[PDB]
């Protein structure tokens, strides 16, 4: 009989994973501070990694990679891409971004203003965005072209923000004239095998894209929470603004002649591989005293030329409603049972 | 890969390799603490003997 | 020549001390008798080994060491053992009853009664020093004596010898060989009161040594003897620079200078290689590059932690045996491209290297194989704070219910000292976190 | 931390005490005349803990024999090893205590107590460094219960900084002499909660159940019961009598076992225990010792440890075996049943190994548990006490000795507080 502890109740994914474990009958759930566990489903912040792997007679595993936050923090991701001898600025799939510390509490201000003299007289669209390392659930973003409107919006809040180059030409979905982001889920096991979930999702805008109306960013930065609020046309096509891969493939064959497999997913597998292999030697638990696995949520943005761009990497993602059972079962199958056996074929693609 | 300060002798040698540059309480206080603790022990024992005498 | 006095406190300090002085004698060719044939200067000298050994007119080489324990049975063995002629009775000090795994009993109750004798015997050794540089103190964290009496001793030493350096070799508690439930209490209590009095402390986690003995020496259930022979090899590597001709870590002050930028952050991580079983018949001898790369393996560390998730402040490589600087530089160059070695911004990314040509000496009939080259890395990394975190958590679990606390208050300690010691530890974890992490 | 002074009081105290000395004398190679005749120096290394040295290489138990009637101690002189005890250490009256705590504690016992303390003092003065005291007695009679606890209080007055340890036999209707046993036991427990550091709760109910259910003995005698106690007392004192790292003296044992001063009542156990008879020469294994020693049906205090949690545990293995296997076995018991050990005391199970096995066994294991389930023992005594007290039945035997009802009310209140304090940590 194996044992585990739950130290993050707010996890919808691992509440389901936990429920799955108990229903196997070969797993027992313990108190959160019982150190005699095989598996830790840990908290989202200040996870006590230093306390793992110090229990004689116990193989221990945790559902997070220590240091994986360098991909998951908005401000840390930019820093890592720029200063890596594997990524560097030889990164053609990530929007130009600059880290902006406020002028009260190092920084790339005269790098955002120094590189700004490129589209000012360059007569190119100078649209930028403003995201927080941890915004108010789904709010705290200001999109504008005025360079002096954003270098003071960050000095209006009490944290560090990242100013990211906005894709003025996003790929349009019809009928609707809308802008969407793609979510793919990635599972990295203890052996550091990269497992992409075959089923991704599309977070669609429930309102026509508007290049004019800028202060109303409700058809921009579509998130399945704010969108439901402001949208007075909530899901005329699909439930909960969720378009799935089988259907998106059909729209691609109808209105763009090509398919999903042809190039877009190709650029996606390259992106996931590039980020995770970059961080491999730093976070791998190859010969550590404890083991790690983690579920990642990569958010993508495609454009008119079917080019894939990278928004964020979510370290603690929630899944789509219809995929929960399948994905969570998959997590148990390759991440947990592979370490703790019992007594086909899988739904993943080993990158 | 700068090697500096190489020093050699019959017993061996030493050097430095740089990959990249940068970018109280008195004796009396102690006596006071030890004596205070001793006093607390004495008081606790006194209370015990008092309880036993009852 | 500047002398060093070694102080061994409690069972762990004494038994480790035994192992170290045995190994010292082997390394310097000193008989249990105390005679040293190779030494042509009779009854005195200013050689490098004289830093640890004084001399009598009859040619006996006497360890500059004091053994202290609150009960007599462990020191008794030294008195009646192989190296009994090495020491004279004044150097071996014993009480009647021990501290019963109680810091308060070792520090306040029993410590108060024996502290003045201990200091006097130490003063006698110091009186025979033309230039005492300081002290090396050996003790466990978990024992009543090793924790309680040591911290009292350290306070008085700071008073009696304000200018002198004080280095620690400390045994961090591990359940697989631990003898008391209250060891986290004793560990935190002693670290708090010792902190401002220690210049550099080398923590050895019993768990790490235990696992190394199982993993690499194929010992099913390691004993204290097995553990201490490995520990003494580490200690010897660290103190070799003080006992032999050389230019690196040549005095106690240099340890602080080279490894301890910030006073409170004075706990260097030791990592040693290679550890090879004396039973293995056909063994292939590891290269400079291999033993050096092994220094960055958590499995070879004296404290299990992950340096990848921390920052270096300093790094010293101490080699013994067939080693030339060219091969060290080649090894470091390769390792730097394949390892996560990040220094803090206000420190040079560099390595201080020392090489002693004499290969490690092993105890005949021991568990360790004779090797041609070995290395001990001393790195000040913030990752060692993992050990403080583990210890502080165990403290919190028990203290929240005040478990066992009455044992300490019964000895005259105040409950507030628990909280005061725990807060200092919380500040210490905070200090490490600032140095090693960026927001 | 060297010498322990042993005191045995009353019939039960002297009977179990006599057997204890028989068993350990055999283990240490001491013959009934006090002469050493062993083949190992392991036997003599810590012999001074329980034995004084006389002239002619004679070893004499540091033991004091106390009773208010001469009968049982006459039996001790006549029994095996009767000659080994110091003749001047026999202290006895003629009146008896009639199974009455008051008589033992306040009247008859009070007259005899000073002469006992004279012998204790004589033994203590001869000690290089006295650890403390151990007392064997029952709680259900008059001498062991009443005078035993009187002695403990007097000794604590003269030696406030020494460890006091008892082997206390708890009464049970299953093996009962008089109806007033719950009175005597409740009164004694109140003394024990205040004046002992460690108390091994030896429940005659559990001993009987073990003899019946486990050992298949139809009609268990005191001889049977005492063999269980004798073996357990040998095991629990192993760490004191032989060279070792863990719980090597009384104070270190207490510091490891007692997280709160009142909660110092231990649940002992022994293994192997096997009925006849395809199981006497059979090779015993480490896993078999470990599983039995932790089994609820094997505890020597009639309570169910599965209903409670362990604050602390001491385990002692004896004989030649694999320490690697001992470690693995102790680990899996904890890892597979972690809920039964409080998480707020990390690593609360401690293991000791001694090379010398007990007589007639190649290997054995002794269990010592501080479990919150021990409340069931005190709760049982409390119910029996209350059943009589609510009607003031049999009280006249006590009030006739100068006691009043208020003292009974206090003892009852104190024992019920003990029960609830054990309950507090069972849910903490
Ligand atoms: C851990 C402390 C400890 C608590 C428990 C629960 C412990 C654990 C284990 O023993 C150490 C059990 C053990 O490993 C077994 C499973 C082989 C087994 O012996 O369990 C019992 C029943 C069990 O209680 C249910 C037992 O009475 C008991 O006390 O178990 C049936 C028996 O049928 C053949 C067999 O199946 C109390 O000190
Ligand atoms: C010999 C014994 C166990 C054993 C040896 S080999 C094996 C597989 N089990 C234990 C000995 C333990 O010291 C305790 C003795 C307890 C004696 C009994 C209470 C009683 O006096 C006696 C009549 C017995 O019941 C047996 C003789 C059957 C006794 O062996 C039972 C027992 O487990 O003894
Ligand atoms: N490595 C090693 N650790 C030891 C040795 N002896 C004891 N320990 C460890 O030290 C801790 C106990 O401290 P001790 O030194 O034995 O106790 P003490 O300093 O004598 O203090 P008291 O006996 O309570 O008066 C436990 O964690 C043991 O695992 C030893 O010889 N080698
Ligand atoms: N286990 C055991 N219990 C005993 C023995 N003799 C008496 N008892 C128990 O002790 C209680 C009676 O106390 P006892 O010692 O006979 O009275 P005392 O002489 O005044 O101390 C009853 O609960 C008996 O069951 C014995 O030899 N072994
Ligand atoms: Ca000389
Ligand atoms: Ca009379
Ligand atoms: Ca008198
Ligand atoms: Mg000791
Ligand atoms: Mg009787």
């Amino acid at each position: 009989m194996y044992t585990f502890v739950v130290r993050d109740e707010n996890s919808s994914v691992y509440a389901e994973v936990s429920r799955l474990l108990l229903a196997t009958g070969q797993w027992k759930r313990l108190r959160k501070d019982n150190p005699r566990f095989n598996l830790m489903l840990g908290e989202r912040n200040r996870l006590p990694f230093g306390r793992l792997g110090h229990e004689p007679g116990l193989v221990q595993l945790v559902n997070y990679y220590r240091g994986a936050d360098k991909l998951c923090r908005k401000a840390s991701l930019v820093k890592l891409i720029k200063t890596s001898p594997e990524l560097s600025e030889s990164c053609t799939w990530f929007p130009e971004s600059y880290v902006i510390y406020p002028t009260n509490l190092t920084d790339e201000r005269e790098v955002f203003l120094a590189a700004y003299n490129r589209r000012r007289e360059g007569r190119e669209g100078n649209v930028w965005i403003a995201k927080s390392s941890a915004g108010a659930k789904g709010e705290g973003i200001l999109i504008s072209s005025e360079a002096s409107e954003l270098l003071d919006f960050i000095d209006e809040q009490g944290q560090v923000h990242v100013i990211q180059k906005y894709l003025e030409k996003p790929l349009l979905l019809e009928p609707g004239h809308r802008k969407f982001d793609i979510r793919s889920w990635v599972l990295v096991d203890h052996l550091y095998n990269i497992y992409l979930y075959r089923e991704g999702v599309l977070r669609t805008s429930s309102e026509p894209y508007n290049s004019a109306n800028f202060q109303d960013k409700t058809c921009h930065l579509t998130n399945h929470c704010i969108q439901k609020e402001y949208s007075k046309n909530y899901g005329r096509y699909e439930e909960g603004n969720e378009m799935f891969f089988e259907e998106f493939n059909q729209y691609l064959m109808d209105a763009l002649n090509t398919t999903l497999e042809n190039s877009i997913l190709l650029q996606i597998k390259h992106i996931i591989r590039s980020c995770l292999m970059c961080i491999e030697p730093a976070i791998s638990t190859k010969h550590l005293h404890y083991q790690s696995f983690q579920l990642f949520g990569f958010d993508f943005m495609v454009d008119e030329e079917l080019k894939v761009w990278l928004i964020e990497v979510n370290g603690a993602p929630a899944c789509a409603q219809k995929l929960y059972a399948e994905l969570c079962q998959g997590i148990v199958d390759v991440a947990i049972s592979s370490v703790f056996p019992l007594a086909p074929t899988s739904i993943f693609i080993k990158l | 890969m700068e090697v500096i300060e190489l020093n050699k002798c019959t017993s061996g040698q030493s050097f430095e390799v740089i990959l990249k540059p940068p970018s109280d309480p008195s004796l009396e206080e102690i006596q006071k603490k030890l004596e205070a603790a001793e006093e607390r022990r004495k008081y606790q024992e006194a209370e015990l003997l008092k309880h036993l005498a009852e | 020549m500047r002398e060093c006095i070694s102080i061994h406190v409690g069972q762990a300090g004494v038994q480790i001390g035994n192992a170290c002085w045995e190994l010292y004698c082997l390394e310097h060719g000193i008989q249990p008798d105390g005679q040293m044939p190779s030494d042509k200067t009779i009854g005195g000298g200013d050689d490098s080994f004289n830093t640890f050994f004084s001399e009598t007119g009859a040619g006996k080489h006497v360890p500059r060491a004091v053994f202290v324990d609150l009960e007599p049975t462990v020191i008794d063995e030294v008195r009646t053992g192989t190296y009994r002629q090495l020491f004279h009775p004044e150097q071996l000090i014993t009480g009647k009853e021990d501290a019963a795994n109680n810091y308060a009993r070792g520090h306040y109750t029993i410590g108060k009664e024996i502290i003045d004798l201990v200091l006097d015997r130490i003063r006698k050794l110091a009186d025979q020093c033309t230039g005492l540089q300081g002290f090396l103190v050996f003790h466990s964290f978990g024992g009543g004596t090793g924790s309680g009496f040591t911290s009292l001793l350290m306070e008085r030493l700071s008073v009696d010898y304000g200018k002198k350096s004080k280095l620690e070799f400390s045994i961090y508690p591990a359940p697989q060989v631990s003898t008391a439930v209250v060891e986290p209490y004793n560990s935190i209590l002693t670290t708090h009161t010792t902190l401002e009095h220690s210049d550099c402390a080398f923590m050895v986690d019993n768990e790490a040594i235990y696992d190394i003995c199982r993993r690499n020496l194929d010992i099913e259930r390691p004993t204290y003897t097995n553990l201490n022979r490995l520990i003494s090899q580490i200690v010897s590597s660290i103190t070799a620079s003080l006992r032999f001709d050389g230019a690196l870590n040549v005095d106690l002050t240099e340890f602080q200078t080279n490894l301890v930028p910030y006073p409170r952050i004075h706990f260097p991580l030791a990592t040693y290689a290679p550890v090879i079983s004396a039973e293995k018949a056909y063994h292939e001898q590891l290269s400079v590059a291999e033993i050096t790369n092994a220094c960055f393996e958590p499995a070879n560390q004296m404290v299990k932690c992950d340096p990848r998730h921390g920052k270096y402040m300093a790094c010293c490589l101490l080699y013994r045996g067939d080693v030339v600087p060219k091969d060290v530089n080649a090894a470091i160059a390769t390792i730097k491209t394949k390892r996560s070695i990040q220094f803090v911004d206000w420190c040079p990314t560099g390595f201080k290297v020392g090489i002693n040509y004499q290969p490690p000496t092993v105890v005949p009939g021991g568990d360790l194989a004779k090797v041609q080259r070995a290395v001990c890395m001393l790195s000040n990394t913030t990752a060692i704070a993992e050990a403080w975190a583990r210890l502080d958590h165990k403290f919190d679990l028990m203290y929240a219910k005040r478990a066992f606390v009455h044992w300490y208050v019964g000895e005259g300690m105040e409950e507030g000292e628990f909280s005061e010691a725990r807060e200092d530890m919380a500040a210490l974890e905070k200090d490490y976190e600032e140095v090693g992490v960026d927001s | 931390m060297r010498e322990i002074v042993h005191i045995q009081a009353g019939q039960c105290g002297n009977q179990i005490g006599a057997k204890f000395w028989e068993v350990i004398s055999d283990e240490h190679g001491i013959d009934p005349t006090g002469s050493y005749h062993g083949d190992s120096d392991l036997q003599l290394e810590r012999i001074n803990v329980y034995y004084n040295e006389a002239t002619g290489n004679k070893y004499v138990p540091r033991a004091i024999l106390v009773d208010l009637e001469p009968g049982t101690m006459d039996s001790v002189r006549s029994g095996p090893f009767g000659q080994i005890f110091r003749p001047d250490n026999f202290v006895f009256g003629q009146s008896g205590a009639g199974n009455n705590w008051a008589k033992g504690h306040y009247t008859e016992g009070a007259e005899l107590v000073d002469s006992v303390l004279d012998v204790v003092r004589k033994e203590s003065e001869s000690c290089d460094c006295l650890q403390g005291f151990q007392l064997t007695h029952s709680l259900g009679g008059g001498t062991g219960s009443g005078m035993g606890t009187l002695l403990i209080s007097k000794i604590r007055e003269e030696y406030p900084d020494r460890i006091m340890n008892t082997f206390s036999v708890m009464p049970s209707p299953k093996v009962s002499d008089t109806v007033v046993e719950p009175y005597n036991a409740t009164l004694s427990v109140h003394q024990l909660v205040e004046n002992t550091d460690e108390t091994y709760c030896i429940d005659n109910e559990a001993l009987y159940d073990i003899c019946f259910r486990t050992l298949k003995l139809t009609t268990p005698t005191y001889g049977d019961l005492n063999h269980l106690v004798s073996a357990t007392m040998s095991g629990v004192t192993t760490c004191l009598r032989f060279p070792g790292q863990l719980n090597a003296d009384l104070r270190k044992l207490a510091v490891n076992m007692v997280p709160f001063p009142r909660l110092h009542f231990f649940m002992p156990g022994f293994a192997p225990l096997t009925s006849r008879g395809s199981q006497q020469y059979r090779a015993l294994t480490v896993p078999e010792l470990t599983q039995q020693m932790f089994d609820s049906k094997n505890m020597m205090a009639a309570c169910d440890p599965r209903h409670g949690r362990y604050l602390t545990v001491a385990a002692i293995f004896r004989g030649r075996m694999s320490m690697k296997e001992v470690d693995e076995q102790m680990l899996n018991v904890q890892n597979k049943n972690s809920s039964y050990f409080v998480e707020w005391i990390p690593n609360n199970v401690k293991t000791a190994v001694c090379d010398i096995p007990p007589r007639g066994l190649k290997m054995s294991a002794t269990f010592i548990g501080n479990s919150t389930a021990i409340q069931e023992l005190f709760k049982r005594i409390s119910e029996q006490f209350t059943a009589m007290f609510r009607r003031k039945a049999f009280l006249h035997w006590y009030t006739g000795e100068g006691m009043d009802e208020m003292e009974f009310t206090e003892a009852e209140s104190n024992m019920n507080d003990l029960v609830s304090e054990y309950q507090q940590y069972q849910d903490a």
